């Protein structure tokens, strides 16, 4: 009965396909878990409907008029506004681009839709792992959020190097190193040198993974209650 | 006239928005297909950046048909430079693709369904897509590193070979899954027919284009026949060959749509033609996919190298990597100079179609229209990148 | 308006090189060239000849010959920018004169005033020349427009101008030209606040635009351009005519001037609404 | 029953009469075509005559298809001599074959647009084919020295290779074009819809052949699979065998007929097959034709050499050229022994078809009849020689 609108602005689309990977869950969950309303790809209605959540897949686009245009409407229509992959949570890939590729060449901007309009919580990965999103649609349609206490958080999150768990961790002399966030990353692009983190940038995709995986970045004393 | 816009249209990737120019009956008489999405831009983003690069950035074009884009990223790459992969790591790639394959095609017949199956059927209808896409998906990111979007291939090779204790994990796996895909298909094909969209519904005069029914072949492909030319041009509006983020690919200066329908019709030998065939042929598609899947698994080295070691420096050669994608035919150029790419050109499936997707959707009752353009089942986000 | 300035001319230098390749007035690479006679610098770097056709890529000419091979106007980015540090440290270059957009013009200034990094360079420069850009796109960009508009080759086009009203290909058999209403969606992003249609900033400031064809309207910004300058026109390279006097007259440039002001300022004003960092 | 002959038949070069067997409906049983022009004895004519001679007579065979005639003998003269041209050589043999199908097929529709277009609309529909016809001999011509029959084609290369200005002066004039025969061929493929020919009319179930969408290749082609047999066998009638002038050349003993139509099956894909489908094929295959124009234009050396030098006398051993004209599959054979040629052999477009033709002609009423025989727009100075 809750409804939950996921609406992808540029996208590579695998956060869609990710929402899809859950199969257990997923034949019923449409049917009898949650509504969903206004999904272009999912679903055949041109103007939104006021949603409990709106699931933005991809990075907003500054000249494009439309992108822009239809991120001012999702605000209203979404009492809460949920940025999921990190191409709408940390823009991702996308920063790498400089415009000028044809057709339109013109388009050369992408900004995490995050900055552009507060966004309730953001849950990174390129895409997410399929089940941290059933988990927090099962948390957000049965309400708690001591759960999705580190994603609200995260909605903070944008600019992400692989470079940062380097300034933001290992600098910081936080890093005891587990070998927890090379595991965490999709691209794998970090890998570890004795015994610290070393990643390599020409194969981040900035989607901060990494950031987020590490158990020193932020501990959750949430888990243990979890396990038992 | 009258002429109707449907933007974006519902449940394909991306956005495109169809125009429509129609006779008091409704009937059309030009359809325009472009596709509005703004352009992530990769095929510059990449350019005078590292080969190692290359395909990590490039398969983000489209995480749908992401295996199919590494795989031309790497074998275009691979052939700038001139690594050649062993055998077995060959053979990783193309079970890789036909996994893909299977998936992909699975997961569209669960964006069309709607259309197709009643809703009674259709919760049943839907378990079982996600039956067959969650096995294929196994050997996709086994074999591959996680997919969708697999960090496993790599230029000159695969990152790592499969144990033999994971081949068999794999193989009864994809064996006994032939059942259920055999059948799916069936069910599939035989709702097409009941919903009996009137017959020449979506049929065009363009060229078909296909390599190879699975792994492409880059030998069997003309720079010669093909050519690339902007929108502007190809549109007759304006505002619409501004609007529209796409080019169109021209083959012999003729627009062409490839497709399974188009791969089958090339290699497998389809003479029926329709929107309705387009859809019967997606699901026999599907079913030979499978087949080269467990196929390649039964005969596989497992010990054999996987990497071919390769100089990254390259000499200015422009190198052409095709492969088969779900939607239709890829192919990827690049050309490697001292190390860094110069030139990265990307045509994706469905950026042949969308020219000729236009065309098709003219005659029958534009209600029918969409039904046209969903068929050629696009991804946008392929399309213009 | 324009920047405050010594004095405004419109002039073309004499010789026949100069005015059969120089794209207006060829005083860009008249007045470069005659600095390399006096050696008020040493080398200029200007943008051109580029691997792409109709490319330009920076290059740092000592030799005047190559100067002439430079000029033209390509009407694409070149970071002629880039080379300013490269072109003093190697080659190495007492004073240096390069030629530069409003654009990159605004760049270098800040610079010499705040170098942050920039060791000895910021002396070095000196006679930077600017040119009035109103916008400028994409290789891309720009390549459209010679294809799907004008339908010609890349190869084709001898030289690309933008007339007034128009975007002019001159190609050998043809010219070809279509309306800068046209043109609208294609130069990039950044331009879209570029306050400046001439170049207040640079010594000396060159365009087409308030002088007829063939000449070209030179106005001196600074004093130490303003010596060049006048030192050039006793040279007698130069032949110029009070800008007031010669149609159209200079009320038009400035008006245009003006317009690319109203442009810039909204478009901040909509920026600044906006959450995305603005500078100015 | 009652058989009407139709010489000769008319809007066709050179003459050729068809002859009919009716039913009281007048629906056709037998279609008879043959073709009564007299033997200009060409092949005959070349033999123990030089290898430099052979490309200029030959030629002459045919003034409207003439380039494709001459490129085929200095193929198959090459070939048995061994000379290579040079990339810039080949390249610009190409560049004048693509300028010649267009011209042609712009020739072919002003001979049949009387019956396909309005006289109001005809004066200006004339025109343009005019102004699509007079472009693409400036490229003909250029190229190759005046054309028609030009001249400048010779044995192992090109006589002279065209200046950057000349080149640049072509593109400008090519590219330009495009958009006009863009349009022409619309307007030509809207106008024969619009007649309607009873749908069903001319099909048959001959095999098609085709080498190469433009430029022929000499290995796709079997001289095992090849034969001719004399009129003398293949007709029904003593009087019509006698009085045919042409040879029927058979493939794998089966009458074909080898068309734009067929070089589109073979190559493009194009699964309708009609009359109509013929002269959809027509207009479609110069859009493709014009295309490679520009395409091989703007990438031309324009300083590498056409001549390769060569040695004239020949070893015995024969070869074979062949090249699509603008009619359909073209092979020339020839065998220089002591510098002078041998054996001579040419096979033309029309001569494959004219014995499709007639079992063409069958069926719908014959007034009807002449209509599929003006589809195949044969030349009969090409069929006979
Ligand atoms: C992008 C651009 C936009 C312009 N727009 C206008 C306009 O709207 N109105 C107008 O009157 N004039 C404009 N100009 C300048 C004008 O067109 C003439 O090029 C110049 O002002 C006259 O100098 P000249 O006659 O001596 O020509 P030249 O002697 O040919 O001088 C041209 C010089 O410009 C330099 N140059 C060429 N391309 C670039 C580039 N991309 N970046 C930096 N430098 C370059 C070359 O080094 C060359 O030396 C523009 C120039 C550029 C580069
Ligand atoms: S977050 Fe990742 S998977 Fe999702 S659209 Fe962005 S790049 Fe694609
Ligand atoms: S998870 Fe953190 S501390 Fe642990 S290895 Fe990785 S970066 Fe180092
Ligand atoms: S290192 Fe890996 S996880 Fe971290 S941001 Fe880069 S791609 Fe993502
Ligand atoms: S319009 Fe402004 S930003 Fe653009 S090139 Fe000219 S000076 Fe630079
Ligand atoms: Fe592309
Ligand atoms: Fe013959
Ligand atoms: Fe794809
Ligand atoms: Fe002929
Ligand atoms: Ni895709
Ligand atoms: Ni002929």
């Amino acid at each position: 009965k809750p409804r939950i609108g996921y609406i992808h602005l540029s996208g590579c689309t695998g956060d869609a396909m990710s929402l899809t990977e859950n199969y257990d869950i997923l034949a019923e969950l449409l049917t009898n878990m949650v509504d969903i309303v206004y999904g272009q790809t999912l679903v055949d209605l041109w103007e939104m409907p006021e949603m409990d959540l709106a699931l933005v897949e991809g990075s907003v686009c500054l000249q494009d008029e439309h992108s822009l245009h239809e991120l001012k409407e999702l605000r209203e229509k979404a009492k809460l506004v949920c940025a999921f992959g990190s191409c709408a949570a940390t823009g991702c890939f996308t920063r790498y681009s400089r415009g000028g590729q044809q057709a339109q060449p013109s388009h050369e901007s992408f900004v995490p839709i995050a900055d552009l309009i507060d966004v309730d919580l953001a849950l990174p990965g390129c895409p997410p792992s399929p089940e941290i999103i059933a988990k927090t649609v099962v948390a957000l349609l049965n309400n708690d959020m001591d759960y999705l206490q580190p994603m609200l958080d995260l909605a903070g999150y944008t600019e992400a190097c692989g470079c940062d768990l380097q300034t933001k961790v290992v600098n910081q002399g936080l890093c005891i190193g587990c070998g927890t966030c090379a595991m965490a990353c999709q691209t794998r692009a970090l890998d570890m040198t004795n015994g610290r983190p070393e990643l390599n940038s020409d194969r981040c995709i900035k989607c901060g993974i990494c950031y987020v995986q590490c158990p020193r970045s932020w501990w959750p004393e949430e888990q243990i209650k979890k396990e038992l | 006239s009258e002429r109707i816009v449907i933007s974006p249209t519902s449940r394909q990737e991306g956005h495109a928005e169809l125009v429509m120019e129609v006779d008091d009956e409704g009937i059309v008489t030009k359809g325009r297909y472009f596709s509005i999405t703004p352009v992530r831009g990769l095929e510059k983003m990449v350019t005078g950046k590292a080969p190692e690069t290359a395909p990590v950035m490039v398969q983000r074009i489209c995480g749908v048909c992401p295996i199919p884009h590494t795989l031309a990223s790497v074998e275009a790459i691979d052939d700038s430079l001139d690594i050649e992969v062993p055998k077995a790591g060959r053979l990783l790639r193309e079970l890789t693709l036909a996994a893909h394959h299977v998936n992909s095609h699975a997961i569209h017949h669960f964006l069309i369904a709607p259309d197709f199956v009643p809703e009674n059927l259709m919760a049943d209808a839907i378990n079982s897509v996600s039956e067959i896409r969650k096995n294929a998906q196994y050997v996709v990111d086994m074999v591959a590193g996680e997919g969708i979007h697999p960090s496993d291939v790599r230029i000159g090779g695969m990152a790592d070979n499969i144990t033999e204790l994971a081949r068999k994990r794999l193989y009864a796996r994809l064996k006994q899954l032939k059942p259920k895909v055999n059948e799916h298909v069936e069910l599939m094909i035989g709702l097409i027919e009941d919903k009996g969209l009137p017959e020449g519904l979506g049929v065009h005069n363009q060229p078909t284009l296909a390599s190879h029914q699975i792994y492409g072949d880059r030998t069997k492909f003309d720079l010669d026949r093909f050519t690339e030319i902007m929108p502007e041009s190809w549109y007759d509006d304006p505002e619409i060959a501004k609007r529209a983020c796409s080019t169109i690919p021209l083959y012999d200066g003729r627009n062409v749509e490839v497709g399974p329908r188009a791969r089958m019709v090339e290699f497998q030998g389809f003479k029926e033609r329709g929107v309705v065939a387009q859809h019967v042929a997606r699901a026999l598609e599907m079913k030979t996919a499978l087949s080269r899947a467990i196929e390649i698994l039964d005969e596989l080295d497992t010990s054999a190298p996987v990497r071919a070691d390769f100089d990254e420096r390259g000499t200015g050669k422009l190198g052409i990597g095709a492969i088969e994608a779900p939607r239709g035919l890829d192919v990827h150029m690049a050309k490697v100079e001292n190390g860094k790419i110069q030139f990265y050109s990307a045509l994706v499936p469905t950026t042949w179609n969308i020219p000729t997707m236009g065309p098709a959707t003219e005659g029958f009752h534009h209600e029918y229209g969409p039904h046209v353009i969903r068929a050629y089942d696009p991804c946008l986000s392929c399309a213009t990148h | 308006v324009l920047g405050t300035y010594k004095e405004i001319v419109s002039a073309r230098s004499t010789d026949r090189e100069i005015q059969k390749l120089a794209q207006d007035g060829g005083i860009v690479t008249g007045l470069l060239a005659y600095a390399l006679d006096e050696g008020i610098i040493e080398g200029a770097v200007v943008a051109g000849p580029g691997e792409e056709f109709w490319k330009p890529q920076p290059m740092v000419a000592m030799s005047s010959d190559e100067l002439k091979a430079a000029a033209g106007t390509k009407y694409t980015f070149s970071p002629n920018v880039m080379m300013l540090k490269k072109a003093v440290r190697q080659y190495g270059i007492e004073k240096l004169g390069t030629v530069a957009i409003p654009c990159q013009t605004m760049g270098i200034r800040k610079m010499q005033t705040y170098p942050f990094g920039v060791r000895f360079l910021a002396d070095k420069i000196k006679l930077l020349v600017g040119i009035y850009c109103m916008e400028n796109f994409p290789y891309t960009s720009l390549q459209t427009f010679i294809c799907e508009k004008l339908g010609v080759s890349m190869e084709l086009v001898e030289k690309m101008d933008i007339g007034k009203g128009k975007f002019w290909v001159y190609t050998q058999d043809d010219v070809l030209t279509l309306p800068l209403k046209e043109t609208h969606g294609y130069e990039q992003a950044g331009c879209k606040i570029c306050k400046d249609y001439v170049a207040e900033l640079a010594d000396v400031s060159t365009g087409s635009v308030g002088s007829p064809d063939g000449w070209s309207t030179v106005i001196t910004r600074t004093d130490a351009g303003d010596s060049i300058f006048k030192q050039a026109v006793e040279a007698g390279l130069f032949e110029t005519k009070p800008i007031e006097e010669v149609k159209p007259g200079l009320g038009l440039l400035e008006k245009l001037a003006a317009q690319k002001k109203e442009k810039a300022e909204k478009n901040i004003a909509a920026r600044k609404e906006m959450g995305l960092p603005t500078p100015f």
